[PDB]
């Protein structure tokens, strides 16, 4: 898992 | 405002100084008051806006969802009553968490956006007014939350179909704008599908277009690309 | 205050939320208040409060010597003239800075120092006006540095001989006033040689009275003495 | 190198 990727 | 006294050139660079020593809420209101010199801004003073924000808001949102936990906890079968703390001071935080996004979305109002002809600025603009209707869209639970979500897709399309009309495939203004969009349909529109397909066929036009590109522009590129990969992986 | 229509309770609570959240500004503004009331502090409550101010002015600090190195190489020879900004936003966070400091200075003597009876509160509130006078040395230049130096040795001094006499060697409360009278003596009064016999000294004998502790005493005061030994070889 | 420490 890990949190979804935004720039 | 308080930054009205000082110089626009001073500002930004102050800005930049504020980057250096880590202090965002600094640096956010230094560009602000370079904003309301009424002046276009450069690619450059663009990327300060837009990191000084982004880093302010990050830091309020990681904090809203921390309080936001234990608020859920507290309300499950079983749980101690510890009274409104909880909640008063998770709307403390929400309440900064929207001042901090009305005032970005102010001054894409007054006037950024109108004032935006080139593609990279106007895309650019346009993103940044979808990201911060996304943020707002995370904490509403009201009556205007669908139209909260709707300002947010409406912001996004625009970007996304100028982006497509004006740019090319491994665009990284384009390429992050169709991320974010992409999270907005799976986190925040319900849309798992649609951001799924959204971030395949943006990473593998992008993909296509790699060939055209220098060095420098390649490795700009590609990193966004491995983003797309990342959720599509966690998605999939 | 803007603090004074909310509980002691609440306050308390807050703070602990705050913390959770890595709001350290909220979280001290929240203790503020609470110290206000003007009951006195449990041990909890006073390492509450040190905590969140610790982290606002390490924040402070951390900034400030970024832009402070970046002033002194504008002051090389061959730099090119930037005009006023570097000085200028470095003041400005300066002066934040010995706000906070001011702040925290004037709970102690306002009154948290007056009331505090027994070793371990006393100690605590005279090492953190040792801890609040070094950050202010810290950026001292003018007239008044020599005074601030002594003041910072002064609390130091008192809460050392407090500690002596009331304290055992492994009181972690004693052995972080050591570590950092410490790093005054190295730092801030141009006393290498003290430094190191104090962190020595201190370590020695917090050595010889681990076998009185339980398990747990044992890794509260080892993880400290780590810290002394971590310096020494540093210094050494 | 590190920065020494305090508590
Ligand atoms: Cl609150
Ligand atoms: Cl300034
Ligand atoms: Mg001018
Ligand atoms: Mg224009
Ligand atoms: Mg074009
Ligand atoms: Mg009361
Ligand atoms: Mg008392
Ligand atoms: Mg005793």
């Amino acid at each position: 898992w890990q949190w979804r990727k935004s720039l | 405002g308080a930054m009205g006294s000082m110089e626009r050139a001073s500002l930004i660079q102050k800005a930049k100084l504020a980057e250096q020593a880590e202090r965002y809420e600094d640096m956010a209101a230094f560009m602000k008051g370079a904003v309301e010199k009424g002046e276009e801004l450069s690619c450059e003073e663009r990327n300060l806006l837009s990191v000084a924000y982004k880093n302010v808001v990050g830091g309020q949102r990681a904090a809203w969802r921390v309080l936001s936990s234990i608020e859920q906890k507290s309300n499950e079968e079983g749980s101690e009553e510890k009274g409104p703390e909880v909640r008063e001071y998770r709307e403390k935080v929400e309440t900064e968490l929207q001042g901090v996004c009305d005032t970005v979305l102010g001054l894409l109002d007054s006037h950024l956006i109108k004032e935006a002809g080139d593609a990279e600025s106007r895309v650019f603009y346009l993103k940044m007014k979808g990201d911060y209707y996304r943020y707002l869209a995370e904490v509403a639970t009201g009556d205007d939350k669908k139209r909260i979500i709707d300002s947010a897709r409406s912001a996004y399309q625009e970007a996304m179909d100028i982006s497509k009309k004006e740019m090319p495939p491994t665009n990284p203004i384009r390429l992050g704008l169709a991320l974010n969009f992409s999270v907005f349909h799976y986190e925040i529109a319900n849309s798992p599908e649609e951001a799924i397909s959204l971030a395949k066929t943006t990473f593998d036009e992008a993909m296509a277009d790699l060939h055209t590109l220098s060095e420098d522009s390649y490795k700009d590129s590609t990193l966004i690309m491995q983003l797309l990969r990342d959720n599509l992986t966690l998605w999939t």
